[PDB]
RNA sequence: AAUUUUUAAGGUAUGUAUUUUUUUU
RNA sequence: GGAGGUCAACAUCAAGAACUGUGGGCCUUUGCCUAUAGAACUUAUAACGAACAUGGUUCUUGCCUUUUACCAGAAC
């Protein structure tokens, strides 16, 4: 995996950190 | 699927909706730890149950079906489940393809992950034995369906195999007149438990036809489990059933020996 | 030290008025996360709580970022933000490590505690547990934290 | 009972027996409303009408209600409170309608007090607590030792009052 | 590996125990069992929390404490020590405060006891106490200048806790 | 059994009787801004005691002060319905609860309880046991000066 | 009764006291020494409570 | 007429514990915990 | 002297010492001897 | 009070003439061993609100125990004075009473 | 030349039945 | 790397005035003699604690209808 690809896509969790639920 | 597989079941009942504890003043004081009211004469505790559900329209889909958890969620067949899509367990019906995966365990245990025990109980109780696979349910206090009186069996026989056909297979119904008890057996165990919560404590007729709006007052019917068939009418008929079974059941078990050589 | 004013306390800091109120909007929230609702499922009881921690772990990175990110509040006012206890320095302390940055809680990093093994999936990174998922193909089945209700504490997601 | 000893118990039960405590302040209750209600003339009274009265009334001792109340014909100019032998009343400090008298039981002992004083405590106690429910702010407060043959009263009276109750 | 142990919000326990008032649920079989069970460590719990008081010095002391997650008990877990002249020094200075103010006020009015009706339920700490602002202590005088070294310090809850020479 | 304090004494001229009052400032300042107010700004004046509702609460002065809107809800525990002639606040607009004898718990968290009668007075307000009017508010003790007239 | 006459010295028979130091110590070594006491007897009441008493 | 009294092993064989329930007598506490040695 | 300031709960006595078979029978045993009261009281008019 | 400070030394002389010498292996404490499972958790909080609490506690715990026993006609009232709220047939009488475990712990619960 | 305060138990039995919706000939 | 922690585990803390280790010598390693190295904490109007509770068993007592609860001295 890569650093880009999970800072693009942790943004899809609903709230920030980390109580954003994923889904 | 139309029904069932695309939505997720709403929820039946909002949390402050639900019933509270402390069951009203069957007594003089409350017992903290057995919940009941101590000192005085119960008067009957019994009541029609103030919910219900639609097969239909309550059934969907749930988290436990990404878990995939196996057990149903019993509350959902009382109809008072409050938590639907955030519930964990199964919310439907049960089918044959859900049924396949329980079929290791329904003996132990029944479709809600309750452990039954060996002696059945006096009445014949909430849940059956493990020593005996019990298809055959029974009703009883008809009462449920309240004063209102049908004029032949006609209207109970086609009410009662009405309401219990959306909660599965039915291998045959048979009403009584002389004696008010109708003898339901599903074609499957994990159907029969199913049906046994979902209609315990329950009324009757339409939804709109006569005494309907005060039906939620009375004494509520039951739904136990039923005895052997005394008559050797049916048991010729359920020892021929369970000889062609057990023909069924050799030849299985000697091609896993013809498979284990 | 005590979070009352009690007499044997000390008169806050400079800059303690310009962020008075939004500590505010988090206390006042408290005070109604433990009003007692009376809730009969033993799956809301707890969720009653996840809603403290979470209040209690967003109101110590709030006072974190002011000093350790944006600078924004001098060392006095700091070090006596943590004796009022408006902030957990033990939690802080963790904020501060290498990969625990965006940590729920001290108890989700206890080895002890736990039965086998240790720290919560709830430390487990999403793009990990997929991929276990993956192998069977289940879409996992992790939600929340049973002491939290955290989703993914580690600091990556 | 201020231990447990059963021998003066069980003496004590047989002294009361049948419900005595209950007659008694029935029974004094009755006699007072007859009395009472033979002055409607002269001391310029509507009616004398004795209420109704809780069961446990009579032996409960934190809280009480009265028991006979009354009605003037025109108005009243009461006195201070005191005590029934005192004899310097100015009538003139308070005005009401309703009077009401409780009959108040106790049984002493050695260490118990002397009546008035019990009477007076009692009053003030219970006209200025929230608990007990009176329909207006004057009345008599009628006390009697049972074991000493004492009584008291300490009310709000006026003109024509204490020359009964005395008597 | 032994990580210690991880402080919490006191709204934690706040929320735990005035949940556990009400219990009518089936959820609660398991915490009653609890609480039966947790009868046998009471009297510990008393003696904890009861050798922890205040001193009147003191107008509040915030203390450790251990508490069952099903809200069955709550331990005080410090145990208090004190600097022994220290300690005398304050008991001595308050003494000389009693003197004074019974000398000084003519009427003393004594509590009532019980200070609560037997029918009260015990009064919550976040509703009731919580809110309002403490009355302030005995203490004494203590004099301008002479007292200069110890006036600073003295009536402190623990009398030094940073100074790295006067104590450990 | 435990009230905080009577911090606020407004006195009442009626027909029916003279009604004293005590209040709580510090334990619900806001409901008291409403209540001594309208008694400044005399909205109060001639109100006709309106609805009894036996063993509940009877009511009068029923028009709201602030831009005909609500007021910030608070409550304290210590303050019940024990008794009878608690004054209260009813959630429609700037509405006065006075609890009857029968001092029930369940209008309790209905109302945003204020209030008392002094032990002298409330036998005139039993006097309901032709609705009382009133003529004339004194305030005898004030609490909060400032923004009061100002 | 010690600390009374020496503390009233000079004035008053009144209320007026709060030197508690001696009376809590009491009562916290009586303290120490019953918690052995109620940790048996409490045992006993709720291990019989639970798992009844013995057959033998 | 005692007859026969009471058999040990029928005590000795309920399933209350190998221990009793878990009562705990004031007589069992420990005490005299050394033994000693004769030379 | 009872002390100034003290609210002692009182607590009611429910038992009645009331002799149980000199209650029903009219008879008791022990005589003169019993511990207990002896007092004999019926119901009220219940019978038609 | 000479007759108080006799007393007082005999007391003091009783202590000194006998004494006990603790326990080495004692070094297991109660709390010690409580702390380091999952079901205990550490905090601080105020004396005063600690002591309403152990309050609380108490009470819930002696409700319990009683109701368990099948006792709804015995009320602890909050102040924890064991009443009888009724007249007893023997039967409630032999079953109500109650060791000196439950009456000492509730008497120094009262104390607290 | 100085004592010392109280609660339970051996007394009013004990035992059995009693509020239930009609288990297939 | 230092300063700390109302953190944890493990070891030790009433004995010829009282500890261990080592080298050598007799015994043939226990033990005895001799030389030597290191001894933190606790002790002499005796002790980990400038403090002070409870229980058990057995004696001698005190209240005395019997058990619980108790009186008060001793030994363990
Ligand atoms: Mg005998
Ligand atoms: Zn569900
Ligand atoms: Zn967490
Ligand atoms: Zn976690
Ligand atoms: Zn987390
Ligand atoms: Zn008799």
């Amino acid at each position: 995996f890569t650093k880009s690809e999970l800072k693009r896509r942790r943004k899809t969790r609903k709230g920030d950190g980390p109580w954003g639920s994923w889904s | 699927m139309t029904s069932w597989r695309d939505k997720s079941a709403k929820v039946q009942v909002k949390e402050s909706e639900l019933p509270s504890s402390i069951p009203a003043q069957t007594g003089l004081t409350f017992n903290i730890w057995y919940n009941k009211w101590s000192q005085g004469f119960a008067g009957n505790t019994r009541f029609v149950s103030p919910f219900a559900l639609q097969p239909q329209l309550h059934s969907g889909k749930t988290r436990g079906d990404n878990d995939g958890q196996l057990f149903f969620c019993l509350f959902f067949a009382k109809g008072m489940c409050c938590l639907g899509p955030k519930c964990e367990y199964l919310h439907h019906i049960p089918d044959e393809e859900d049924i396949g995966k329980l079929a290791l365990r329904t003996e132990v245990l029944d479709c809600f992950g309750r452990e039954k025990f060996a002696d059945y109980r006096e009445d014949m109780g909430g849940i059956g034995s493990f020593r005996k696979k019990n298809k055959t349910l029974y009703v009883g206090g008809i009462d449920g369906a309240l004063n209102s009186k049908h004029l032949k069996p006609a209207q109970i026989e086609s009410r009662i195999r009405f309401v219990f056909s959306r909660l599965g297979d039915i291998d045959r119904i048979r009403y009584v007149e002389s004696k008010n008890c109708g003898f339901v057996k599903f074609k499957y165990q994990a159907n029969a438990e199913f049906a046994k919560e979902a209609m315990s404590n329950q009324t009757l007729l339409l939804p709109s036809d006569k005494e309907w709006d005060d039906r939620r007052e009375g004494t509520g019917l039951l739904v136990k489990w039923a005895n052997e068939d005394p008559d050797p009418a049916a048991q010729k008929r359920l020892q021929e059933e369970l000889k062609l079974e057990s023909l069924n059941m050799m030849v299985h078990l000697i091609n896993n020996n013809t498979n284990s050589a | 030290m005590p979070r009352i004013k009690t007499r044997r306390s000390k008169p806050a800091p400079d800059g303690f008025e310009k962020i008075k109120p939004t500590l505010t909007d988090f206390e006042i929230q408290l005070r109604d996360a433990q009003k007692d609702k009376s809730s009969k499922l033993a799956a809301k009881s707890n969720e009653q709580l996840w809603e403290i921690m979470q209040l209690h772990h967003q109101r110590s990175r709030y006072i974190y970022t002011l000093y350790y990110k944006r600078k924004a509040i001098s060392k006095d006012l700091y070090d006596w933000l943590i004796k009022e206890k408006y902030a957990d320095k033990l939690l802080i302390a963790k904020w501060r490590k290498t990969g625990y940055e965006k940590l729920c809680c001290l108890r989700c990093i206890q080895k002890n505690e736990t039965n086998n093994g240790s720290t919560c999936i709830c430390r487990v990174p999403r793009a990990q547990l997929e991929e276990e998922a993956r192998k069977k193909g289940t879409q996992v089945s992790f939600h929340q934290c049973v002491h939290c209700g955290c989703r993914g504490c580690a600091s990556t997601d | 009972l201020h231990g447990k000893i059963p021998t003066l118990k069980i003496s004590l039960i047989q002294i009361f027996r049948a419900h005595l405590w209950q007659k008694i302040h029935e029974s004094i209750v009755f006699d007072i409303c007859q009395i009472l209600d033979g002055e409607l003339d002269v001391l310029q009274i509507e009616s004398v009408t004795k209420e109704t009265v809780h069961p446990r009334k009579s032996y409960k001792m934190n809280s009480s209600a009265a028991d006979i109340t009354m009605e003037s014909v025109h108005e009243w100019e009461v006195s201070k409170p005191s005590l029934l032998h005192e004899t310097n009343d100015s009538f003139k400090g308070l005005i009401t309608n309703k009077m009401w008298f409780d009959v108040q039981l106790r049984y002493g002992d050695y260490d118990s007090h002397d009546i008035s004083r019990y009477v007076r405590a009692k009053f003030l106690d219970y006209t200025t607590d929230n608990v007990s429910m009176y329909p207006s702010p004057t009345g008599v407060m009628i006390g009697i030792d049972l074991a000493y043959n004492m009584y008291d009263a300490y009310g709000n009276w006026f003109n024509g009052l204490k020359p009964l109750i005395q008597n | 590996a032994y990580t210690p142990k991880a402080e919490m919000p006191p709204e934690h326990l706040r929320k735990i125990i005035n949940t556990h008032s009400d219990m009518a649920s089936k959820m609660y079989n398991t915490d009653k069992k609890a609480f039966l069970g947790a009868l046998k460590y009471l009297p510990h719990a008393i003696l904890k929390l009861l050798e922890n008081m205040p001193h009147p010095w003191e107008q509040a002391k915030e203390v450790k404490v251990l508490y069952h997650t099903s809200g069955a008990i709550t331990f005080v877990n410090e145990t208090p020590r004190v600097i022994e002249p220290v300690y005398t020094a304050q008991w001595s200075a308050t003494w000389i405060a009693m003197r004074r103010e019974k000398r000084d006020r003519t009427h003393f009015k004594r509590m009532r006891f019980p200070p609560f009706d037997d029918d009260e339920p015990p009064l919550s700490y976040e509703q009731h106490i919580e809110n309002i602002e403490p009355l302030d202590p005995i203490n004494l005088p203590l004099d301008s200048q002479d007292d200069e070294y110890v006036k600073d310090w003295l009536y402190d809850s623990r009398p030094l806790e940073e100074d790295s020479k006067k104590v450990n | 059994n435990i009230e905080p304090q009577t911090t606020a004494k407004c006195i009442l001229y009626t027909t029916k009787g003279n009604i004293a009052i005590e209040l709580w400032a510090k334990e619900c300042p806001e409901t008291c801004k409403r209540f001594l107010s309208m008694l400044s700004d005399g909205t109060f004046t001639n109100g006709e005691f309106k609805e009894l509702k036996p063993t509940q609460w009877l009511m009068f002065n029923a028009n709201s002060t602030g831009e005909y809107r609500t007021v910030a809800e608070e409550k304290n525990p210590r303050i019940r319905f024990n008794r009878d002639g608690l004054l209260g606040w009813d959630r429609r607009r700037n509405t006065w609860f006075i609890t009857v004898l029968a001092d029930s718990k369940h209008v309790l968290n209905d109302c945003n309880v204020f209030g008392k009668i002094v032990g002298k007075s409330i036998y005139i307000f039993r006097e309901i046991l032709y609705p009382a009017v009133l003529k004339d508010v004194e305030i005898t003790i004030p609490f909060f000066e400032d923004i009061f007239g100002s | 009764h010690i600390i009374y006459y020496k503390f009233n010295k000079n004035l008053g028979k009144g209320p007026g006291c709060g030197f508690w130091q001696p009376a809590w110590r009491v009562w916290l070594n009586f303290l120490r020494g019953t918690i052995p006491l109620l940790e048996r007897y409490i045992g006993n009441l709720i291990t019989r409570q639970f798992e009844g008493r013995s057959n033998e | 007429t005692s007859h026969r009294p009471q058999l040990e092993a029928r005590s000795g064989a309920k399933a209350a514990a190998y221990t009793p329930t878990g009562i705990e007598h004031a007589r069992l506490l420990p005490g005299h915990t050394t033994l000693k040695y004769r030379k | 002297n009872q002390p100034t300031n003290i609210r002692t709960t009182v607590l009611m006595d429910f038992q009645p010492d009331v002799c149980k078979d000199y209650k029903q029978t009219g008879y008791c045993g022990y005589g003169d001897s019993c511990k207990f009261l002896h007092s004999r009281d019926d119901f009220k008019t219940g019978w038609k | 009070v000479k007759v108080s400070y006799q007393k007082l030394l005999k007391n003091y002389v009783l202590n000194e003439l006998h004494p006990t010498l603790p326990t080495n292996h004692n070094k297991t404490k109660l709390l010690k061993s409580l702390k380091n499972t999952k079901y205990f958790q550490q905090t601080t909080i105020d004396w005063v609100e600690a002591g309403l609490q152990l309050c609380r506690q108490g009470h819930n715990m002696l409700n319990l125990l009683i109701h368990r026993k099948g006792l709804t006609y015995l009320h602890l009232d909050y102040n924890f004075n064991l009443k009888p709220t009724k007249t007893l047939t023997t039967k409630e009488r032999k079953k109500s009473r109650l060791g000196n475990s439950f009456h000492l712990m509730r008497e120094l619960l009262k104390m607290m």
